[PDB]
């Protein structure tokens, strides 16, 4: 379990966003983030490829279908500059 | 032992005799050439390959009116990564 | 003298042409030509000299005014260059361009003036000075090709004591190429 | 060379010298030894051989007819079951009650004339003579001798055999006499010396079913 | 050979054509990327354009990119002071 | 009562038609199947969209691209 | 394993066509066991775009369609174990 | 607390009919009754039939075996 | 594969009459 | 080493699955594997044609599953 | 002898360092070069290298 998965381990309970394989992007606050990048998130807005906005208070996205994950720069400093 | 009776016998019987194989790849380019080697993933290093695919001139008129043309290019020695292999075929 | 003269002239042309553009296969329409070639082009063993079981009516060019007039009026012997496909290489394949060209040549050989009026489906189409055949697109080319093919087959049936519907596509192809079924 | 001249036939002498100029006998023997060693290397795993060794043959050994020496040495990694010395063409051979680790191969070229062009007998006699010979040094008593008659282009071997060696040597010798560059050069030189050539089958005059090749990459001209 | 590229301003191409440039700080065995300072591009990317060199651009900041969607890397400039 | 590798055990040598995910079909006597279910077919004819475009001979069909196997 | 043939190929100027059609012509510097190809002196033509000169590239190994090796390569002494 | 393999376990304990739907080929569906499967989730199926939904075509297949990483669903 | 046929020297050796390896 | 996806929060819950080819599905979760294949009771299909298609107990391969939304409050 | 019993697929081939099948005459010339431990002259070296890159240029197009 390398350093990026430890970073998303240190993004638990924080404001996080995930862009998905189909193109939807999901901006909310995470609850659980596992080894295989599965993310159960909360208070979250869904933005489709339509450009529309939706909201619901929880979601659970599969890890391989994640394209990427917007993390907050709370984690940009500590402590992984030793990497 | 069972290296020579499995479904990769098409490849290990074609690399022994150094005969040419036809490969329909994933992006529908067709590789004709002799296998220099292969492995589990069908990572076939090939010699003297004709890579034959199809094009259209892609609306050279402005009215989207043309017929597909057969293009090919020669590659001397290639290392085809074997995920993009769909089918390998020994010659008749 | 004449056989070895034509052999040495073609050999001189091959010599003048750079090696890259030099052929490796030479097919003689006349069977009584290959042997003097075999003698004379010995210096270039990389070429393969063979005869052609099929004969192409290239006298059609002489019958055509342009080439015939140029040949008759050319006082000094020369090595004139031309391109028998006007611009068809960019439009169609080389094989089909050759098929169209030989169809036109055979149609002209069997009936020059009729073949000329057919080659010009209308009197408005023209051929540029740098061109030889009228500038036609795919549809007109196909229509005139079938017209010339049917004219050739009509002449063959008239002259050979046979009908036109009794020949398969293999026979039509070999006949237009110059073969005897 | 190994040629023996009975009487002084100066014209034939000069002709043979011209043909065999440039150590051609040595070149042929060396090429044959190397090709056989390459084949043995190819089939080492199947034959359970340890290694193939190019024994340092004397440079003149090719035409040292009175004596001989070993050419190739097969190291086994095991004790094989060898056979009594029988002709290469002897399909039925019995097993000799012995086993060996080192197996030697000898190659003997001969220039057979009309009288004595029997490769089978010549190889048999030479093997049964050299093996018992006091001046012939061989790594092991058990081995094989392969004789090639150049003049009549014949081949045959006699000595002991171990499983697989017989088919291997048979097919190796066949493909040898088919496609060895040294023997090819010898045959071409003999043909040139005799001024005897072979004809050709004209040419497949382009037909309606063959014209399709006209538009290949090769540049073609119609005259 | 990627530890010779840490903390650089790296240009990472995705398999959709959505290009990133940012701080190549952490990578993984699957080449899962962690990029600070990263911005995104689709259409025009700069070689001193006749109109403007950076449009079709979005701020994102720090990303975890999954290695499944990742293609290539290139450094564009030296690392900053901070 | 019959699991997949027993099934492919049951049809090594009979004419089948294996369908790719990309719509191609392959008819012929298959020779062998590995653990990943790559397929070796002999005497193959390739059916593009229900219409054959050619007899082909011996083909290896990679496991990542088959959609199903049909016993004809 | 054939990838071991590629990591013997250090310092060769090969082109690589990817699954996105992008042809990358450059001197290969490093190969992983997953064919993660690190290249230098890179001339990368992303297809439907003009080619770009870049000093260093690192292709992920999954996204390689094929390699293109030059004429002068001794693979008979390279694919041995 | 049941599992997916508990459902397909109970389902080839039923031998009723099911329809598999594929990865990304949303119009393509295949109906069949499973005879057997194991852990790579390749399924042999009884007298299968491809139904194209947007034209509603039922091309008969027979004894089939379909590859595991292609399915999106099995609806009874 | 094929290896260059390792040959030897006959004349002007300056060595022993017998063969080197 | 394949750990199960952490889904006892979502057991017996009304969830809307998104599936691969732009697809959608709704139902009650009944379990999983480490591969996140989900078994579903009361499955309503909910295609993009707009009319809602009930099935019942279905099994969904975990490869095809993009997202879960727990429509019920966990 | 109680021999093994099989078919040996003996294949003897002569190839260059580039993997190209070698003609018999050129093969013999190389054999002779290796045998006498000596090579050709400067002009012949230039001629043969020029022929090699000539065929290379011809075939590249």
């Amino acid at each position: 379990i390398g350093v990026p998965i430890k970073v998303l381990h240190e993004a638990e309970g924080h404001i996080v966003t995930c862009e998905t394989n189909t193109g939807e992007v999901y901006r909310g606050k995470l609850i659980e983030a596992e080894d295989n990048m599965n993310c159960q998130m909360s208070n979250i807005t869904v933005t489709y490829r339509d450009g529309r906005v939706a909201q619901l208070e929880q979601v659970y996205i599969r890890g391989s279908k994640i394209r990427f994950l917007i993390l907050p720069d709370m984690l940009k400093n500590a402590p992984m500059l030793k990497s | 032992e069972e290296f020579n009776t499995g479904p990769l016998s098409v490849l290990t019987q074609s690399v022994k005799n150094n005969t040419q194989v036809l490969i329909n790849c994933r992006n529908n380019k067709k590789l004709l050439g002799r296998v220099k080697a292969f492995d589990r993933h069908c990572n076939m290093v090939l010699e003297n390959v004709k890579e034959m695919w199809t094009e259209v001139p892609k609306s050279g008129k402005g009215k989207k009116k043309s017929k597909p043309v057969n293009k090919d290019r020669y590659i001397s020695k290639m290392f085809l990564r074997g995920d993009s292999v769909i089918v390998v075929l020994r010659n008749p | 003298l004449a056989k070895w003269k034509t052999a040495e002239e073609v050999a001189a042309l091959i010599r003048s042409l750079p090696v890259e553009e030099q052929p490796k296969q030479i097919i003689v329409t006349r069977k009584g030509m290959l042997d003097p070639l075999e003698v004379h082009l010995l210096d270039f063993p990389n070429i393969v000299i063979k005869g052609s079981e099929l004969q192409l009516p290239f006298q059609a060019c002489l019958k055509v005014e342009k080439f015939g007039d140029l040949i008759l009026k050319a006082t000094e012997p020369q090595m004139v260059l031309f391109n028998l496909y006007d611009d068809w290489l960019k439009t169609i394949s080389s094989y089909t361009a050759f098929s169209r060209l030989i169809l036109i040549l055979r149609a002209l050989h069997v009936n020059n003036d009729r073949a000329k009026v057919i080659l010009k489906p209308d009197k408005t189409t023209i051929t540029e000075p740098h061109h030889i055949w009228p500038t036609l697109t795919d549809e007109e080319w196909i229509k005139v090709e079938v017209q010339l093919k049917d004219l050739i087959l009509a002449d063959y049936g008239k002259k050979n004591n046979v009908n036109v519907a009794s020949l398969t596509q293999s026979e039509i192809r070999d006949i237009i190429l110059g073969m005897e079924i | 060379t190994g040629i023996f001249m009975h009487g002084k036939i100066p014209t034939l002498k000069i002709s043979l010298i011209q043909i065999f100029r440039a150590h051609l006998w040595q070149k042929i023997h060396e090429s044959i030894v190397m090709d056989l060693c390459q084949v043995f290397d190819q089939e080492l795993d199947a034959l359970e051989i340890e290694t193939v060794q190019k024994e340092t043959i004397h440079p003149r050994k090719s035409y040292k007819m009175n004596s001989s020496c070993a050419d190739i040495l097969l190291f086994a990694s095991y004790k094989w079951n060898v056979s009594r010395p029988s002709l290469l063409a002897d399909s039925k051979d019995v097993m000799d009650s012995t086993t060996t680790q080192k197996y030697w191969i000898d190659i003997q070229l001969r220039w057979g004339d009309y009288d004595s062009h029997d490769i089978e007998r010549y190889a048999r006699a030479k093997f049964l003579d050299y093996t018992t010979d006091n001046m012939s040094i061989y790594p092991s008593p058990t081995g094989v001798l392969i004789a090639i008659d150049l003049a009549y282009n014949l081949h045959s071997a006699y000595g002991n055999w171990f499983p697989g060696s017989k088919p291997l040597i048979q097919q190796a010798m066949a493909k040898i006499m088919k496609a060895n560059p040294a023997l090819y050069v010898l045959r071409e030189r003999i043909r040139k010396g005799l001024q005897l050539y072979s004809s050709e089958p004209t040419e497949p005059y382009l037909s309606s079913q063959n014209y399709g090749e006209l538009f290949s990459n090769q540049i073609i001209w119609f005259v | 050979k990627m530890l010779q590229h840490i903390d650089y301003r790296m240009r990472c191409i995705l398999q959709d054509g959505r290009i990133f440039i940012g701080t190549f700080k952490a990578f993984d065995k699957h080449m899962n990327l962690i990029l600070c300072d990263c911005d995104e591009f689709r259409k025009i990317k700069p070689k001193n354009s006749k109109q403007a060199e950076r449009e079709e651009k979005r701020v994102l900041g720090l990303v975890l990119l999954r290695g499944e969607n990742l293609v290539s890397m290139t450094v564009e400039g030296p690392p900053p002071k901070d | 009562p019959l699991n997949p590798k027993p099934f492919l055990n049951g049809l090594t040598g009979k004419p089948v038609m294996v369908k790719l995910k990309w719509g191609m079909e392959y008819k012929g006597y298959l020779v062998s199947v590995d653990g990943y279910m790559n397929m070796q077919l002999a005497n193959t004819e390739e059916y593009i969209d229900g219409a054959l475009s050619g007899h082909l001979g011996e083909v290896l069909i990679r496991c990542n691209n088959v959609l199903y196997i049909r016993g004809v | 394993k054939l990838v071991r043939f590629l990591m013997k190929l250090s310092h060769e100027t090969v082109t690589i066509e990817l699954k996105n059609g992008t042809q990358v012509h450059g001197t290969i510097t490093g190969v992983d066991v997953s064919m993660n190809t690190h290249l230098k002196a890179v001339k990368m033509t992303l297809k439907n775009r003009e080619p770009v000169q870049l000093e260093t590239l690192s292709i992920r190994g999954n996204n390689i369609r094929y390699f293109i090796l030059p004429d002068s390569l001794p693979l008979d002494t390279l694919l041995v174990d | 607390m049941v599992q997916p393999i508990n459902l397909i376990f109970r389902y080839l304990q039923n031998r009723s009919r099911i329809q598999v739907w594929l990865y990304e080929q949303v119009n393509m569906r295949i109906e069949g009754c499973i005879i057997g499967f194991d852990e790579y989730m390749n399924l042999v199926l009884d007298d299968a039939e491809e139904i194209h939904s947007k034209t509603k075509s039922r091309k008969q297949l027979g004894r089939i075996m379909l590859k595991g990483d292609n399915i999106t669903l099995l609806q009874s | 594969v094929s290896q260059k046929r390792k040959y030897r020297q006959y004349m002007n050796r300056k060595g022993g009459f017998n063969r080197p390896l | 080493k394949a750990h199960p996806p952490e889904l006892k929060k979502f057991m017996d819950k009304k969830l809307s699955l998104k599936l691969n080819g732009g697809r959608h599905v709704q139902g009650i979760l009944r379990g999983f594997d480490p591969f996140m294949n989900l078994v579903i009771d009361e499955c309503v299909e909910m295609a993009t044609s707009g009319q809602q298609n009930n099935i019942g107990m279905v099994v969904i391969r975990g490869n095809s599953i993009i997202m879960l939304e727990a429509l019920e409050r966990v | 002898k109680e021999k093994d019993g099989y078919k040996p697929d003996v294949k003897i081939e002569y190839v260059d360092e580039t993997g190209r099948k070698l003609t018999p005459k050129e093969a013999f010339r190389q054999l002779s070069h290796r045998f006498h431990g000596k090579g050709s002259g400067k002009m012949k070296t230039e001629r043969r290298m020029k022929k090699l890159d000539e065929e290379a240029l011809l075939k590249k197009m």
